[PDB]
């Protein structure tokens, strides 16, 4: 499983990125992987801002990585070591290249470690993507460093063609010297997010062209909405909804060894107190605000603050948790550090308390039986809490 | 540290590092910055619960085999989505809801627990709720191992239970809880807010107060009375797991030399939810001088706890060095770490003993007798290896006959 | 010799049962071409607020919505109901809401409901796979209904037709702890309405339909958006419990396979849809324009049972004497049974053609005869210039002057 | 036919086919042509075994799970390759090797399992096994074969191999060494051809036998991996329990999770004990057939199929064997002296759904949708899926308190 | 998981092939899939001579097969669906297809059902096959006929599967002129099967769905640097299982390689979760067979080129001749599993001998002479 980091952990506070890198077609921003919750998760959180026309270039990372698409719309090639190119131009009258799919607003995307991809903004809209790169994985035989490695443009040569000399590549892609060091994209300025020239065009259903295991490779779906409604696994009209996504949901995540949970809380409501049985959280907060309580082991309050849009909070594994929504209602995408995560909620319906006996709540907290009968069955509902 | 890597010069029995006095009992912990367990990656906890009392209810984030060494009593275990299948429902009940023209959605139910007894061994599944509640007549001792390496745990080496109830025994700007419950060591519910935990849980502040209360009671507490109201048997479908088998050499054993003694393995090919854990335990029974065959474990750590008895124990290393050569009494703990190679001979009363071991399915070789290694080798090999006649070779071969793992002395008749 | 198949047939239902709020249509599960693949095929048409009733079957089931949009409750026994109302009123398992272009797989023994809540009819067609392992009980298919008074599919104390019908009153009220008329009235001896039935008003159940409402007014108008730039191109709760059971293999945007202007096919299987490994089932959707040709291709490991949702396509197959054992049009509605191993060919007519194909693997594998990826390209170019007496120059030909995979236009047939 | 299609109208209590009288006991045999065991692809054999008696070893190609109703005993079983780990090598053999020893140069076996009351014991198909009631009573053993088990590739004709004996004759079918020529046998054993003569004997002792020579020189604990599996538990509900009501009684579920052979049997058991006029829950097994055998007390059983019929209507006792279909609905009303019963049924991980109670598929729909299925009202439909509270599979009697 | 047969057997019989297909450059031989032996077995033999230049056209079956080579040697080219081409000519001095392998004496080579393959011989002398058909196998979901569809020639004497197309379906597909997408119905093609190539054949080579290209599909059971079980006077065997080659976990499948020396014994054992196909090399052994009620159904001989069942449980004893024997044994599983009945490890040896005594009514001399007198296991010497 994981290599393991250090969790002392006497302080969370929430976390915003501390450094951006702007590309002429967008801005990177990159989370403190020292800040010791991530650290002692095992994780860096990245986020991409890709402006209209903006295609993030295609790179690959030691990390495998979950990514959430925040907001906006447009299409990922993930580039699948082996496999035919299976999309293809009409040659009885081109292109030719491995299957894209449309993502949108609510996606998860995973890939596994060391595979390339890109990413095109297709719509008008900014397109947001939060990606976790679980750098403590099995997957990651090098270290904590979550590396990218780019095979285009200069995101500093610096793309993987840059080092090798220009002989090698006019050989290996049997084309002359001019062609070969022109993927060495010494000249280019753009950064890791370009604009393409017009349109970009690719082959895709009704879109016409114009002027961690190998066992399933090939046919992965690498893809699930998490946040449709009507994909909710828990859902309370005063409370909100829940939806986790696992290996039961979608089998890649059985080889990634991730999880994810998304999770929108009405005005004032609450997510029952919990702890996670066998990972890590890393919640990042899309919308609203909410209330956010950390505990650890000894009995001590770590995070006693809210977590705005944009931010984002650790909760390492078995601390106990609890959120309640402000006003606005909160809504927010936790990256999970392992296939099937579990919540053991600690109230309500499904909880430890429920399945521990009234008289060992009575000698444990020395209250009357009327009381433990209450602490155990007044909040009869699951895991959201309506207000 | 040269102790985390196992390159010790010498190992010796270990000693628990703390002793903890409850209300209820006693808890002695064998701390992980102990040399042997940073080499071993392990805790140990003795537990000796007086009777009538239980366990505060905890959790921890690494796998736990428990070996109940006397007494009996109940184990809860909670698995987060299983149903309560223990109830009390009562007749009463079902005529009041029928007859009322009235049930819908608008006296006790419990998950499963489990009787446990002298020579059970017990497994925890790494953050799995647990408690125990000593019913019977004699102290409850528990001898507990967690894995602290195991993939389960995620967080680091430092052995962390939380407590959801008691506590240490004694005879964008924050918003202060931290400062607030401080008026060493709480239960989880004092670190949340007492108007939350309120709210969430539907019922008055009042019994919010009396469960964050400093309760100097400690880890283990005598209840009021007998505690009747709990459902029990003698009074995916992963809720169905069995959690406890008694090792009890008498009643199953894999290994039975008639005049030298038992070994009963329970591994994931009896006890299934080790698999899982990636642990298991191993219960032997030496008659007075039997021999344990020389051997190495290929795939495991173990720490062994002394039940009865005594034995001189030897252990060396990939040097050729002894690095543990002691006599071993009742209630001893010491670590024989993977691959070292160990041999035991018991004392003039025999020698039982209890072996937690850091994989769910146990390779170990032997050196000695019907399946050893040595028996593998072609008797020219060990002739030209050991410069030794092949008559020798032969002897080393054959001379132990049908005995394997427990080797009657050689020596001292019975 | 149950696919000792001299001639194949494109086969339509032969036994229809009508409701009160619906109708189910059954193929011949004893003719000898199903007897062959090991199925039984359904279709089932439900009106707007039709309920069709509680009901399991003996075999696994692959549904693939045709038409329409409505909802359906599976019932996993033991899972916790995670759907409710505020506390203060109904309380129940996870919704799951389907759509035009859904595949749906139901294991066998697994008790379902299904509502059209929408305002046109659903149309779902059902591949029972009941040579699956999973039924020990009959190769005939079962339906088992908790609720209603049905009458049996595949043919034409209590009285009625389900389940409770067998058991006395008295104990059903005992075992329910209710009133002995409520336990009599669980036999639906007095029920004419038959498998489906009318919901009168809305059914009511703890859903999110608001923001389901706001979800697809957002995906209608990116449809809108994306059509427009087109045209101007020119606890264990949480894991087992929550097991996913449906995907979209209609949706236009996706494809597993693509030959721009003229084809696109789509497959679900066990590396896209868990479940499936425990039904050792999978599916295609196929797209064909006019022209679009399927090449010759074989099923290594399954059978396909081959649905035609609309247009036209002339199939050949071939078996392993070379013979002709299908040579026709097949038409919207029809379906046809390949065996495992068969070579087949579809050739779209001008209208075009959609089929989806129930496939009796988890994880169906074909190879095609021709184009990239072949059988014919994996060959050395001796190999096949001894082996049809020809040139390596000829051969060379046959296996590189087609440069798509799969799909491809066809001008001469 | 039909009846191998669980095409029945109409199930019955089966009756023991035959019964074998040998020296040592009696076999009684349901065999699998019985339409209710045709359906369920199952046979049955309950063996009585007298005190200080012996079955012969034998073997067969399908796995069998075995409920010991009555007395004590020790089981073998043999698992090819793995080392005899059971010996009793003594200091005089250890000293008169070290005095002067090799390879060209009192007995050791595979391990014996104590069984007893209460117990199932998993006999792989294909291994061989014998039993011996050591105790003053006796012994009892009720198994039950999956004859449509992948592990058998025969067919579904009852086909036990015995190393020793034959059929009985007065207090045909030999062993298979009577087909081996004798003189081939004792060259590949090494042995004396008249040892050989002496298994090929035509036995007329039977299946079971008495031990007429003392059997105190077996290893006996009670005096690795693969080798190392388990193959008994009990199964008493008092014990261990999955579901436990107070006032309705107790099942205890043996599946793969708590014995992991059972995974490779794909076979499991249930153990239930429901107290006076308790119900189980009315429910549908999805992936397994069930063989029922009563061991106290008794009860009202009723079972539907796909349309509607009752199937069948029983009030069964003590020594009953009955049959509930795959799929087949069943509830079950105890006496009012209680009831219990053993379940064999033919998945390692069996999975039902339940249609009363707290965790059944009635309370997962949702309250209108029961109302239109049933054309009842939503407060009907309310206490369908509420009136029975907190109980699940054992159901309380809602009439006779007590 | 397997298909069911009918196990009724009062007689086995060696078998030989009934019938008999000539090829231009060789002859494929048919054992009787309709022989209650085969049928309880669920299986069917097959036997390829294929002349020195020789070679065996593209086909695949429905059923998985096993395929032993007796003797020869020569390239087998397997075609794995969707896998890329990764032999190759050098593009600045052609050729291009996917991987081939060295066959030769010994090997087994595994097919899963539905893959296409060819065989050509590439050595001096005959290629000998001998294939079992493992037609109730649960990867064959057609029936008992193991089928042969063939992707070149004409084997009926068009009959390959590019016959039952049409010209212009082909001529489309392939992307050619109609004359050359004739050609692919081989229509006058009269030369069967295995056909002699121009000259030598030219090749490139060296001088379930998860394993993606990359599974080993052959491994060599006679060489015996690689036996299981060796006695200088007995003999030796080599077993096949998925612990040894991934791919027949998937196609449930077995194979043994068995030498026994002059006069030696295999000892008496069952087959625990299979059924075992005889087929016999090289030499003769007596082999005796007893069924579940103890009744001999095979008391004779086994010769070169003959084959025989023995179904899964029954209980079976072999001795060679005076010059040894040779066979290779398939069997209908994934880790088939023998329990011998006499020897070191045997089920005799693992009873108390108590339990024997009163068993066979011995004294505990002779029970212990039973048990411990024959201390060598599975193969005997003389
Ligand atoms: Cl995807
Ligand atoms: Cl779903």
């Amino acid at each position: 499983q994981r290599h393991f980091g250090e969790c002392n952990l006497d302080r969370l506070n929430a976390l915003e990125p501390t450094n951006r890198k702007e590309s002429e077609a967008g801005t990177v921003e990159k989370w403190d992987k020292n800040d010791q919750q991530f650290q002692c998760a095992g994780v860096a959180l990245i986020r991409h801002f890709i402006e209209r026309r903006g295609l993030l270039l295609p790179s690959f990372s030691n990390a495998p990585e979950l990514i959430y698409v925040i907001k906006g719309r447009g299409f990922q090639g993930a580039v699948i070591p082996g496999c035919p190119e299976t999309f293809e131009s009409n040659s009885n009258r081109q292109d030719q290249h491995q299957k894209v799919r449309q993502i949108r607003e609510g996606d998860i995307l995973a890939l596994p470690a060391g595979q390339a991809h890109w990413i095109y903004n297709d719509g008008d809209s900014q397109l947001v993507n939060v990606t976790l790169l679980d750098t403590s994985n099995a997957a990651n035989q090098l270290d904590e460093n979550p590396r990218k490695f780019y095979l285009a443009g200069n995101p500093d040569g610096t793309n993987i063609f840059s080092g090798f000399d220009q002989e090698t590549l006019a050989d290996s892609f049997n084309v002359d010297v001019d062609l070969a060091r022109r993927l060495q994209s010494n000249q280019d300025k753009r950064g890791k997010i370009v604009k393409v020239e017009q349109r970009l065009q690719i082959l895709i259903p009704e879109r016409q062209q114009q002027e961690g295991f190998e066992e399933t490779i090939c046919s992965l779906r690498l893809m699930e909405n998490i946040a449709n409604p009507r994909n909710a696994d828990i859902y309370n009209p005063q409370g909100g909804r829940i939806s986790t996504l696992n290996s039961n949901i979608l089998p890649v995540l059985r080889y990634l060894q991730l999880s994810a949970e998304r999770g929108t809380l009405y005005r004032e409501a609450i997510q029952a107190p919990h702890y996670n049985l066998n990972s890590h959280s890393v919640i990042f907060a899309i919308r609203g605000n909410g209330r956010i309580q950390v505990v650890k082991d000894n009995g001590q309050n770590i995070f006693d603050g809210e977590l705005r849009q944009g931010q984002a909070l650790t909760i390492p594994q078995n601390f106990a948790v609890i959120k309640r929504a402000g006003s606005e209602g909160f809504e927010w995408v936790a990256f999970k550090t392992n296939d099937n995560a579990q919540r053991l909620p600690l109230a309500g319906r499904n909880s430890a308390i429920r399945a521990i006996p009234e008289d060992v709540l009575i000698n444990s907290y020395r209250i009357s039986r009327s009381e433990a009968r209450r602490l155990k069955f007044i909040r009869n509902e699951t895991t959201i809490f309506s207000s | 540290r040269h102790f985390g890597e196992c390159n010790l010069d010498r190992l010796n029995v270990v000693e628990p590092t703390n002793r903890i006095t409850s209300e209820g009992g006693t808890v002695e912990k064998w701390d992980t910055n102990q040399q042997q367990f940073q080499c071993a990656g392990v805790a140990a906890i003795r537990r000796t619960i007086e009777p009538n009392s239980e366990v505060q209810p905890n959790y921890q984030p690494a796998p736990m085999l428990i070996y109940i060494e006397k007494g009996r009593g109940l184990l809860g275990v909670v698995i987060p989505g299983c149903a309560e299948t223990y109830e009390s429902q009562s007749h009463q009940q079902n005529k009041g809801q029928r007859a009322s023209q009235g049930q819908s959605q608008r006296q006790d139910q419990h998950q499963r627990v489990h009787r446990i007894r002298e020579g059970d061994i017990l497994a925890i599944p790494a953050g799995v709720v647990h408690w125990i509640y000593n019913d019977g007549d004699q102290q409850l001792v528990a001898f507990a191992v967690v894995n602290q390496n195991n993939k389960a745990n995620q967080l680091d080496e430092e052995y962390r239970p939380f407590l959801l109830a008691g506590g240490q025994p004694d005879e964008q700007g924050q918003k202060g809880q931290k400062q607030q419950q401080q008026a060493e060591s709480q239960n989880i519910f004092s670190g949340f807010d007492v108007e939350l935990l309120a709210e969430a849980y539907n019922i008055p502040v009042d019994i919010v107060r009396r469960q964050q209360q400093q309760d100097k009671r400690g880890n283990l507490v005598k209840l009021e009375q007998q505690q009747i109201k709990i459902i029990r048997a003698e009074q995916e479908t992963i809720c169905s797991l069995r959690l406890r088998e008694n090792m009890t050499t008498r009643s199953q054993s894999d290994i039975v030399s008639r005049q030298a003694g038992r070994i009963n393995i329970v591994n994931q090919q009896k006890l299934p939810v080790l698999r899982y854990l990636n642990m298991s335990a191993e219960r032997g029974h030496l008659f007075p001088d039997a021999l344990y065959v020389p051997h190495w474990a290929q795939n495991n750590h173990r720490v062994i706890y002394v039940i009865r008895g005594n034995a001189q124990v030897q252990i060396s290393d990939d040097n050729g060095n002894n690095v543990f050569d002691r006599e071993i009494r009742q209630g001893n703990v010491f670590t024989i770490p993977q691959f070292f190679a160990a041999i035991s001979r018991a004392g003039s009363e025999g020698f039982e003993y209890v072996s937690i071991k850091t994989a769910g399915n146990p390779n170990k070789s032997t050196l000695a007798g019907r399946t050893s290694v040595i028996r593998a080798i072609p008797a020219d090999v060990l002739a030209n290896s050991f410069q030794i006649s092949p008559e020798e070779a032969q002897r080393l071969k054959h001379n132990r006959g049908k005995q394997t793992l427990v080797l009657s002395s050689s020596r001292i008749s019975e | 010799g149950e696919c000792n198949l001299d001639r194949l047939n494109a086969l339509e239902p032969t036994n229809r049962i009508e409701a009160e709020a619906g109708q189910i249509e059954s193929w011949d599960h004893n003719d000898q071409q199903f007897q062959c693949a090991g199925v039984a095929v359904i279709r089932r048409t439900i009106e707007p607020n039709g309920l069709l009733l509680p009901q399991y079957s003996n075999a696994p089931k692959l549904i693939y919505i045709e038409r329409g949009r409505g909802i359906t409750g599976v019932l996993f026994p033991g899972c916790p109901e995670t759907f409710e109302d505020p506390q203060q009123q109904d309380r129940h398992q996870k919704i799951r809401h389907f759509r035009e272009g859904d595949i749906i797989a139901l294991p066998a023994g697994v008790a379902h409901w299904i509502y059209n809540d929408g305002d046109s009819p659903v149309v779902t067609v059902s591949l029972l796979h009941t040579n699956n392992y999973a039924n020990q009980l009959d190769e005939n298919p079962r339906h088992f209904y908790l609720a209603g008074n049905p009458d049996d599919e595949h043919q034409r104390q209590g009285e009625g037709n389900n389940v409770f019908s067998g058991f006395d009153a008295e104990f059903l009220a005992d075992a329910f702890n209710v009133d002995v008329d409520t336990a009599r009235r669980l036999q639906s001896n007095q029920d004419k309405r038959r498998n489906i039935v009318k919901v009168e008003g809305r059914l009511q159940q703890v859903r999110p339909e608001r923001s389901r409402q706001e979800w697809e007014r957002q995906e209608r108008q990116e449809r809108e958006s994306e059509q427009e730039r087109e045209r101007q191109r020119r606890g264990f709760e949480e894991t087992i419990c929550s097991l996913r059971l449906r995907e979209n293999i209609g949706t236009r945007s996706r494809a597993d396979i693509y030959t721009e202007q003229v084809g696109r096919i789509n497959t679900v299987n066990s590396n896209t849809l868990p479940v499936l490994r425990w039904l050792q089932l999978s599916a295609e959707r196929g797209d064909l324009q006019r022209e679009g040709l399927y090449v010759p291709h074989w099923n290594l490991n399954a059978h396909s049972v081959v649905y035609a949702i609309r247009g036209r396509a002339r199939v050949q197959v071939v078996d392993d004497n070379g013979n002709t054992v299908f040579d026709d049009e097949l038409r919207q509605g029809q379906v046809l049974t390949i065996p495992q191993n068969f070579a087949v060919a579809k050739r779209a007519e001008s209208e075009g053609f959609e089929w989806v194909a129930f496939k009796t693997n988890d994880n169906a594998q074909i190879s095609p005869l021709a184009g990239r990826t072949s059988a014919i390209r994996a060959l050395p170019d001796d190999v096949l210039a001894n082996a049809f007496q020809i040139s390596r120059s000829e051969a060379r030909r046959l296996k590189y002057n087609r440069q798509e995979t799969t799909l491809v236009r066809s001008s001469r047939s």
